[PDB]
Formats: C-alpha cells, structure tokens, sequence
C-alpha cells in the first residue's frame, strides 16, 4: 500500500559483505606478521627485567627465620642474607608476597564498610553489618570495621648492603606512593572534621588484631588514618590465593650508579605475621619494571604461538586452496 | 428432537446465535494462558527457583528470580492476550451484523447474534443465511431457491430447495404473523446432509397437516442464497449447534519447531547447571574438610552460620551454585523472542507483493507465534474449489515451486472425484503421463476387494517400479474404510498398507472429503515417522477443521466467506501467494530466530564458564567474579540490542534470490540450524572461549605488576579484564554471522561496544553516594592504563574468534 517503504518493504540498503575463502588467505598473513615482531619485542623485554623473591616463613630447621615460627617472646627478628649477581639499573620496586591466602573470599572481600572509610561522619560510629564479627567489642565500634583491616599485613622487611666493610649501609626504601593515587585521594579520606586525627576517632575502638589504632599508623599527618599507604594497599583484595602486594620503592639515585649494587645484602625482618597455621608461605620480591610490567613471559610466548600459528595456517591454506 | 416453534410464540434451552473464533474468554485467560506459559522449562524451573527462596532463608532475596520471571510472563501475556483480543473483534463485526425479521407485524432488524430459534428471519439474493433456516415461502410461486454452498462442501453448482407447500403464499411480513406451527427437528448433528422434522401447521378450528422435513428445506449458515428476491426461514439451529459449527473441531495449543527445541536446549543446559553447582559443592566440602580452609584466623565466621546445622549448609550451599550460574539457563531471551515474534509478523502485513486490487486487501496475520515454522514445512494439503480454482492466476506455478522445494501438495477436496482429478489435472499436479492410483469407489465396490488391491499397489505396483510416474486418488467413503474399519485388523494394518502409497506418490488426490475428513489425513501424516510440518489453505468453512488439525494453517480470504481466514494463523488474499509467504517469508523468519536461540546460548555460557573456573581459585565460597552491575547489565544493556536487530532486519539470502530460486527452502528443512550438529559447535566454542577468557587473565597476573609505575591489581580488575574480552568476543561473533549490514546492524553493533566503555569509564569514577559498595571507582579507568592489558585484550579476542574465523576459510570453499 502507500507504505511500501524501504524499511517496510524489507529493502533497506545494506552492505551485504561476501567474506569469501580468497580474500581472508591475506588475513592470517598480516597478523602472524604484526605478532611475531610484537611477541618478540615483550619477550625480551620481559628477560632484561632483573627480579629476585626470597622466602623467609621459615618452615625449616635450617631456616634463619626459623628460630621464631612460633617464639614466646615478642618481637621476633631475623635476618636473611641473599646475593645480586647483577646491579638492579632502574627504580626497583620491593613487594611481599603470601601463598594460601584467600583474600578472594567471599566471606572476606565482602567484610569492609567502604562507606566508614570515605569520611562518612554517620558510618565511623555505627559500621556495616558486613563487616559483622569484627564490628564491634568492648560494646565500641572498631574503627576500620571488617576483616580486611583486621588482618593488615604488618611485618618489617628492612634492607641493607655489605659495603667493603663489614659494616652494612641501609638502603632508604621510600614508603609513600604505592597505592592507587584514586583511591588514596578520593577513595579512602579521613573522618569529616578535626585538626588532630586522634580526635576524628573518638567513639571507636582499634581492630582487634592491632597494636595501635588507625591514627597512629605513621607520623606523616598525609599518611596517618584511612590514607596509610600500606593501608590502602593490603584493602585491595588480592583476586587470587598467591598475590604481591607493593610494599616499598627504592628511587634510582641521580647519578649513573646503579640503584641495587651487585653484591651481599641483608634482609632482616621484623616477624609479626603468623602464616603457617594455615599452610601459607611469606616471600620478599625486588624487582625493576618496564613499559609493559614486570617479568611474566606468557604474553610473549603468547604472540608467538598465535602469530606463527596463523603465519602457517595461513600457508597451508594457501597451498590446499591452490591446487586449484 | 428439540420442539422449535414457528413464530417464537405458543400455539428456551437453545444456544445464542454468536461466532467465538478466539481462544481465551475473560475468564479463563489467566488460568489457560499461565498453563501454556509453562511449557516452557524455563518459566518452571524459576518458579521453582523462586519457591524455595520464599520457604528457606537464602543468601539471596527472592528478587533474583521473581523479577525477570514476573517480566518474561507479563509481556508474553499482553501479546497473546492482545493478539487474541484482535480475534474479538473480527467476530464482533459479524456478529454485530443486520439481518431483518418480522417480530410482529413488523419489519425488526436485530443483529446476527441476536437471533433465537424460532423466529422468521429473511434473506435477499447474494446473502449467506445466518442460521440454520427453514425454508417457509419464496417470493415467487413454486417455493423454491436457488443456494450455492461452495464454502460448506466445496460443491460450486447451485443447489434448489424447497418451501413448505402450507407457507408458500405468506409473505408480507403481515401473514407471517397469522402462522401457527411446531417443528421437530433432530438434535444438530454435523452429517451435512441428513435432517429429520415436521410442521404440523395449527388452523382455527382443527388441522393435523404434518409435511414431514427434510434435507430439501433446511437452508443451512454459510451457503450463499443466489437468483432469488427474498425468502422467509424460520431459524432452527442458532450457532455453535449449526451443521457449519459442528464440523470445527476445536482450537488447540500450536507451538513451532523452534519453540520445541528451546526446550531441547534448556534440558542439557539444566544438566550443565546441575552438574556445575554438584561439582562445586561436591569439592566445597573435601575442601573445607581441612580445619584450616574454613576458618583461617583471616576471616572468621559468625556464631550464627557456625551453629547452623551441617546437613542445611550443603543444600544451602548448593543452592547457592545454582543462583550463581542461573544466567546459563536465559529467561531474558523470551522478552527478545517475543519482541522479533511480534515485530516480525509486520513484515507480513506491510507487504505489497500480498495487495489484491480487486479485493483491496493484503496479508494477514492471525498469530506470531508460527512465524518461524512457515520456513519449515514438509506437506501442504490444499483446497480445491475456491483456493485452487479454471485455474487461478498461478496455482499451477506456484505448486511447481512447491514440489522444487521439496514439498508435498495434497489436494483435500469436497467436490466430484474426477470432476477434482480434472482441476488437479488442470494445476498439473497430476501430468499426462503419471500412473493413477484410483482407490475411488468405482474401482473397490465392496468391503474386501479394497485389500486386494491396496498392496496389490504398494508391495508389488509402486516400489517395485517414480516421482511423476505415479499418483493416487482417494474418496471419502473408501477412505472411511482404511481409517475405520481398519482399527481391528491389525495382522496386516490397512492404515499401515495405505500410509506407504502416499509418502512414494508425486501428489495425492482426495475427493468427496468430509469437513472431518480432511483433518484426518492432516492428522495420519502428523504422526508418521517424525513430525512432517504440515500446511493447509483454504478458503471455505470445511477447510476449517484442517486449518485447526495442521502446524501452520493459511486462509485465502476469498469471495464465498471469511470462516477460514478466521481460524487461521495468516491470510493470503490468493493462492499463488504462498510462494512469496513460504520461500521468502518463513525462510527469513526461520533463520533469524534458530540464530537467536543459538547465540543466546552461547552468549551466556561464555559468561559463566569463566565464573564457574575461579571457585577452584577462591574457596569455593560462590564469590562472583564480575561487578553486580555488571552481571545484570550484561544480557539487557551490553548484549541485548545487537541479536534483535539481526533477528528483526537481516536477510542471509536476499529477499529476491530466495523467492526465485525454490532449491534454497530445503537447505533449512529438517531444522538444520537447530539440530545436534550445529548445537555442538556453539556449546563447545564456548567453552572453549570461557576457558581462554579466564586461563588467559590468570596467566597474566603472575607479573606483580601490570604497568609501569609498580602498582598491584585486585580482584574487581581481575573481573573486567575478562568481562571486557567477553563483551567484545560474543559481539564481534555476530558482527562476523551478520551478512545484510543495514545502517541499524551499523549502530547497534558498534554502538553497544562505545556503550559498554562508555558506561564503565563513567560508573566507576564517581563515588556515588546511594552505593554501600563503591567498589569499581577506578577499576576501569586503570585497568586501560596499562599496556600490557591491551595487548592482553587484542589477544584473547583473536584467540578466541579463530575457530569462528578457521571455519570461515574452510566452510566458505567448496
Ligand atoms: C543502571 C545501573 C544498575 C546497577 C544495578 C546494581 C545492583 C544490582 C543488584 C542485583 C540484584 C537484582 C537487581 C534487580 C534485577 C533486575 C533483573 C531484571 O530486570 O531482568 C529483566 C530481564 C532479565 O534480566 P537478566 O539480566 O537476563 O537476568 C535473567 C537471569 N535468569 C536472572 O536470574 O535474573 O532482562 C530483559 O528483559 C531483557 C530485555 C531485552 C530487550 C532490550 C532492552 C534494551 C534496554 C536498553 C538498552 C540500552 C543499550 C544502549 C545502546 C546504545 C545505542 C546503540
Ligand atoms: C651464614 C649465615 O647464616 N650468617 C652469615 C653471617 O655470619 C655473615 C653474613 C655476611 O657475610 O652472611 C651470613
Ligand atoms: C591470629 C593469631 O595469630 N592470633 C593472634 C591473637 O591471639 C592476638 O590477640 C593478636 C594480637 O592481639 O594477634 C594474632
Ligand atoms: C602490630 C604488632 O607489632 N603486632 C601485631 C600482632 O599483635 C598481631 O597478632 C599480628 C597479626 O595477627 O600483627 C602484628
Ligand atoms: C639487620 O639485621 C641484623 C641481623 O644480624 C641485625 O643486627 C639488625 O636488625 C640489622 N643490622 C644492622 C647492621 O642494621
Ligand atoms: O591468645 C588469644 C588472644 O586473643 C586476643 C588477645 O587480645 C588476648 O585476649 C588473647 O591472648
Ligand atoms: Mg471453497
């Protein structure tokens, strides 16, 4: 009828591509061509990077931490002595790792009130319900409520070089600038108001596994309560059982001289974090980054086999389809 | 033997004059709909789902599954609610028609409903009678008029009957009124062609004439009064109990091919999530058997889920699985499959190549429920008189587009048997030289003579002999006798016998069929070694019975009556246009919803899969992988556009190459985008894609960092790395199935991509204040400041598009 339009009619103009055999023969060309080169640029690259993970949980006699997997008299010490081979050239970046933590859990990673810890005036004294066993006691509201705080990781993992001297020389690991610059500065704020952050605290109560409460953390009035680096970090749930987490930064010396010299170190860690009660273990990681990350070569040993897979399939079905 | 009387007044239990060509009432809507909602093994198994959540104390509200199953209920029921209601109207412009009677001495005009048994209504030339007349008087002498039933019985001669030789001379509507009788008719039977009565006229002072009835006077509904002025009958049967009436048979539930193989697909994926949450529970507690798995000193359990009792946390646990994986099994693709049904059967309406000028009338559309299954058809059992009939302007091309593509024309007609042969000749359906198989009663004049014929023409006439070869021809009497008296002998089933010359002869022939008769051979070829989709169209109220027995049933809104295309599902105003309606129409229809059921599959287990492999990397404890704005945006938001737009607006085959080319029908029959073949390669690519989703983000982060700067990344970015290679994997899987890229597959398919990445890089990098979570601020806008998580992304993308693309090079030569 008098609508016998284009859309009506069902003659709309359309493309109508015919994706034929002899116009892809060109496709798995160009990509093993563009895969290999790039596959084989984040390969090296993932190779130059000079990384290091040393174990200290102990769980052997012969283990220099040993002498404090369960100690009664606190605190324990220990120190580990490792060896770098060859110099660390850029900024490294000093992590922790733990194994059989489930930080992915979901009884766990549901465990904060993410409203308590933006400030919110209102949350700080009456917590979620989430974070329900570690949400109140003493009839106090815990100040960061929730499992997640309640567990923070809080050993010390100091640095130290065997100069020419027997004499050990500290390397200085810069602590601030390890979380997420979002969510340290928008995410995660203080409570409302106050000249003092151990005033804003005042109706609540210090996790339970704590030694001193949330504003006692550091000296740094910008790295004190709900904004502690090392607090900020550990909040964000790992997605995985064995994880790394940022624990320091050694900023490259404005000489030419490389930021981690070759030779004898000295780990020594201060052990607070019980980890073997549930078959977990406890690492330090030194490493330096580059553009696409730390060492990991799957993505490299991953452009390769799919771009000289297609690189070949592509051959083969340029042979088989030329036949003809 | 019902007492009528003539005038309506003395010298109650009889129906009301009224059509109900509808399903449902007022009433009994919601009790018969919901029922037929329920066929469905998705709409049950979230009402089961929703029950047990409405008895037990859950970890999750009753909202989960109430919500989308409170929605895929309510919208399936406002179309068959509202596509019926429409059938309350074409019944309503019908009955709600003018038909005159002389009530007292006056001309009354009630409508075609309100008339009772025993009042005298009148007729004018070319108009059908209402009821079940009783011819009294002509208006000329003799008593006699001339009807044609070509709509009743198929018969196209004018037939003559008879007055009442006491009535002859009233007329006047004023003698009318001086009439005093009583008729006894039998109760309605639907023999068409018997009746039994009698007037016994009362005079003034004594008169016992009794002109016993007969099949000569009643004037039954439907039959055209023609080359006549008036008459004046005298209703006897008043609808519903009319002889027209008595042979419908009875609506039933007609669902397609396609909606019988969403329910083949949702019972191994009933057994895919079964076996998902038993395997996770069967694992979560050989887990948790270790004292230190549960309850690791890190997180604690509450001192009430620590007194719950053991034997309700593994079932509370499972069913915890199942809400977890419940978007394996789709109730959001019966809100899409409903949308396409609903806005794609306007396609059949807007078309012009369906415009009759001499009718001024097109297509129409009774149902969308079959829309798919005109694409799907194996038999089509025409009409003759009327529908195929001289022949019409193609009815003789259009059956060999019927036989190129496949099909199976049988010609059920009510007409002369070779009277028939000869228009069935004429259609060339029966060519010269094509062997007749007559079992008509002029070659089985007995009882047993019938068996020695009937495999003296199968077991050693006609596989023992081709396609043009052989033809058969049947009756309504012998037919009778393979049907009926062929229910006892079962040492050699005449049934069985017959039922083998009819699937090896070219064309079949049947005349002098009963209304009744034609919906048993549509109902013999139904159940005969599988499930031949069977068609029927015709034009006239004995057509009706087999429109109602077929899978899809087309009416021809013709001349004679609109009874057929009444109880139909569409409505061509000709023949010849069931080669536009079948080729072109039910091969676009078909193929557009058999890939929206494939690929709502699809685009849900490549969904899940990934979310089923990380509860062997978290405790097994039922933590979702993704966001919660994620997983319900996901079917609705991100994935939801793209699919419909191609089941509503793409043509695989051109829409002008299909209706010329006939071959290209049999490449979709037998439901070849739905079968066990073609199910196996969306199943397994993808889980072959929600295994590479996640096996290759979880290889990705053994680096300890991702970027430059040293920064760690939590289990949110874990999440949306592999719901950003899931968005744009299943989306540029249609985008390579898509052939007709009309400028809307151009805006849906690249703007549901820029909608996903626009949508995140804005809810998260707020801190929206009605949140309790504020979990994903800047999950998004960091997770794209890597450059390891790009080319992590363009990798499982292509990764996972290679089997689609490997078969693109293969499958697309030779
Ligand atoms: C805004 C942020 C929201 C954040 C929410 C965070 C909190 C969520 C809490 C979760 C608890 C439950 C909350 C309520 C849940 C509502 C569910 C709902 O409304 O279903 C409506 C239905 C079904 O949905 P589903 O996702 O397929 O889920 C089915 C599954 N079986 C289930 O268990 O539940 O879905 C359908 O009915 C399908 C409709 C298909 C038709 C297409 C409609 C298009 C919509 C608009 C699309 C815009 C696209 C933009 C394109 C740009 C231009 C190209
Ligand atoms: C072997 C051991 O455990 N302790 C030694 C320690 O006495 C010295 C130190 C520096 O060389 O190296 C280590
Ligand atoms: C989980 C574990 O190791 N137990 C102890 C707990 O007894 C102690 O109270 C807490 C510090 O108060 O440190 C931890
Ligand atoms: C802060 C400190 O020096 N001691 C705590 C110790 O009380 C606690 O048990 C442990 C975690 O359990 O973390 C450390
Ligand atoms: C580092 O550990 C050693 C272990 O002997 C201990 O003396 C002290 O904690 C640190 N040593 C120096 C020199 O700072
Ligand atoms: O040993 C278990 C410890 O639990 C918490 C701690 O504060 C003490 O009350 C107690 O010693
Ligand atoms: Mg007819």
């Amino acid at each position: 009828r008098p609508d016998n339009t284009a859309f009506k009619q069902q003659r709309l103009p359309a493309w109508q591509p015919i994706l034929t055999a002899g116009t892809v023969l060109p496709i798995f060309f160009i990509i093993g061509l563009i895969f290999i080169p790039i596959g084989i640029g984040i390969f090296v690259t993932s190779n130059n990077i000079r990384e290091i993970e040393i174990d200290y949980t102990g769980t052997e006699p012969s283990s220099p931490c040993n002498k404090c997997l369960s100690p009664d008299v606190t605190p324990c010490f220990c120190t580990i002595n490792f060896t770098l081979e060859k110099s660390f050239e850029g900024n490294v970046f000093m992590y922790y790792g733990l194994s059989n933590f489930y930080q992915n859990h979901r009884r766990y990673v549901k465990s904060r009130d993410d409203s308590q810890l933006n400030g919110d005036s209102s949350a700080l004294l009456n917590p979620s319900k989430e974070c329900e066993p570690y949400r109140r006691n003493e009839d106090k509201p815990i100040a960061p409520c929730g499992a997640i705080m309640n567990s923070m990781f809080n050993d010390t993992l100091e640095l130290f070089l065997i100069g020419q001297d027997s004499y050990p020389i500290p390397i200085a690991l810069k602590k601030k600038g390890i979380a997420w610059w979002t969510d340290k500065n928008v995410k995660f704020r203080n409570p409302p108001g106050g000249d003092n952050l151990e005033e804003r605290f005042k109706g609540t109560t210090k996790p339970v596994n704590w030694l001193k409460p949330v504003y006692m953390l550091d000296s740094d009035p910008d790295n004190n309560g709900f904004i502690n680096e090392d607090f900020i970090v550990w909040m964000r749930t790992a997605a995985l059982p064995t994880f790394r987490k940022l624990y320091r930064l050694i900023e490259r010396k404005s000489d030419l001289h490389p930021t981690l010299p070759a030779g004898r170190y000295w780990l020594n860690v201060t052990y607070n974090y019980p980890v073997h009660y549930f078959d977990g273990r406890k690492r330090m990681i030194l490493s330096t980054i580059s553009w696409m990350g730390g060492k990991n070569p799957f993505l490299g040993i991953a452009y390769i086999a799919v771009g000289s897979i297609s690189f070949l399939l592509g051959v083969v079905l340029l042979v088989i389809n030329h036949k003809y | 033997t019902r007492t009528v009387f003539v005038g309506n007044h003395p010298v109650q239990r009889f129906c009301d004059n009224r059509i109900v060509s509808s399903k449902y009432t007022l009433w009994n809507f919601l009790p018969k709909n919901l029922f037929e909602q329920f066929r469905r093994i998705a709409n049950f198994y979230f009402l089961i789902i929703f029950l047990v959540q409405v008895t037990v104390d859950t970890p999750t509200s009753p909202v989960t599954s109430g919500l989308p199953l409170f929605f895929v209920i309510t919208v399936t029921a406002i179309k068959q609610g509202y596509e019926d209601w429409l059938r309350h109207r074409a019944d309503n412009e019908v009955n709600k028609s003018t038909v005159y009677i002389i009530e007292n001495a006056k001309r009354v005009r009630k409508e075609s409903e309100k008339i009772k048994v025993g009042d005298v209504v009148e007729v004018q030339a070319d108009e059908t009678f209402p009821c079940d007349l009783i011819l009294l008087s002509s208006c000329t002498t003799d008593g006699t008029c001339y009807v044609t039933t070509a709509s009743l019985d198929g018969e196209s001669n004018c037939k003559t009957h008879y007055a009442v030789r006491d009535t002859i001379a009233l007329c006047t509507a004023e003698s009318i009124d001086t009439l005093r009788a009583a008729i006894e008719c039998e109760q309605p039977q639907p023999d068409l062609y018997k009746f039994v009565g009698r007037i016994n006229i009362y005079s003034n002072s004594l008169e016992a004439v009794a002109r016993s009835l007969g099949p000569e006077n009643l004037l039954l509904k439907g039959a055209t009064l023609k080359n006549t002025e008036k008459i004046y009958g005298v209703a006897v049967y008043t609808g519903m109990e009319t002889k027209m009436a008595l042979n419908y048979q009875g609506k039933s539930q007609k669902r397609s091919a396609v909606e019988k193989s969403i329910n083949a697909f949702l019972i191994v994926y009933l057994f895919i999530l079964l076996t998902k949450a038993a395997v996770c529970t069967t694992l979560k507690y050989v887990w948790q058997s270790t004292p230190y798995n549960d309850e690791p000193w890190y997180n604690q359990k509450t001192q009430k889920e620590r007194e719950t009792l053991k034997v309700l946390k593994m079932f509370t646990d499972f069913l915890s699985f199942m809400v977890l994986f419940n978007f394996i099994i789709p109730v959001s693709m019966y809100v899409t499959v409903e949308m396409q049904k609903f806005l794609g059967s306007f396609f059949i309406s807007w078309d012009k190549d369906f415009y009759d000028e001499e009718i001024n009338e097109g297509a129409l559309v009774n149902t969308s429920d079959l829309n798919e299954e005109l694409g799907q058809v194996d038999y089509v059992f025409t009409d003759k008189t009327g529908t195929l009939t001289k022949l019409q302007d193609q009815a003789a091309e259009t059956i060999e587009a019927l036989h190129a593509a496949g099909l199976k024309v049988w010609v059920l007609t009510g007409d002369k048997m070779e009277t028939a042969k000869s228009t069935c000749y004429a259609c060339r359906l029966f060519q010269t030289n094509t062997e007749l198989l007559e079992l008509t009663t002029k070659t089985i004049e007995e009882s047993e003579r019938k068996e020695d014929r009937l495999h003296e023409l199968l077991i050693e006439y006609r596989k023992k002999l081709e396609h043009q070869e052989y033809g058969l021809i049947i009756d309504g009497s012998t037919l009778s006798l393979i049907l009926n008296s062929s229910q006892d002998s079962s040492s050699n089933n005449y049934k069985s016998i017959f039922l083998q010359i009819c699937m090896k002869c070219t064309a079949v022939l049947c005349c002098r069929m009963a209304p009744l008769q034609k919906a048993q051979i549509v109902r013999m070829v139904k159940n005969l070694k599988g499930s031949p989709i069977t068609l029927s169209i015709g034009d006239g109220a004995n057509d009706v019975s087999m429109i109602l027995e077929s899978h899809v049933g087309i009416g021809i809104k013709g001349k004679e009556g609109r009874q057929a295309a009444r109880n139909s599902d569409y409505s061509v105003p000709k023949f010849k246009h069931l080669k536009k309606l079948l080729l072109a129409h039910g091969h676009l229809y078909y193929v557009r919803i058999a890939h929206l059921v494939q690929y709502f599959f699809y685009k849900n287990l490549c969904f899940i899969l990934p979310q089923f492999l990380y509860q062997f990397f978290c405790g097994f404890s039922q933590q979702p992988l993704y966001d919660a704005a994620y997983l319900t945006m996901y079917n609705i938001c991100f994935t939801s556009l793209p699919i419909l737009a191609y089941s509503l607006l793409e043509q695989h085959i051109n829409i002008d190459t299909l209706t010329s080319d006939p071959r290209l029908y049999m490449k979709i029959s037998g439901n070849a985008m739905l079968q066990l073949g073609p199910f196996l390669y969306w199943t397994f690519l993808a889980a072959f894609e929600g295994t590479v989703f996640f096996f290759g983000t979880y290889f990705l982060f053994q680096t300890a960092s991702l970027e430059e700067n040293g920064k760690v990344y939590g289990n949110w970015t874990f999440g949306t790395i592999v719901f950003t290679v899931l968005v744009f994997t299943v989306t540029l899987k249609l985008a390579l199935d898509t052939r007709f890229w009309t400028w809307i597959n151009h805006f849906v398919i690249w703007g549901s991509l820029a909608f996903y990445v626009f949508f995140s890089f804005f809810w998260g990098g707020i801190i929206w204040p009605f949140l309790k979570q504020q979990r994903m601020y800047f999950v998004f806008a960091q997770m794209l400041s890597s450059v390891s998580t790009w080319l992590a992304i363009i990798l499982l993308i292509f990764i996972s598009l290679f089997p689609e693309i490997l078969l693109i090079v293969l499958k697309n030569v030779r």
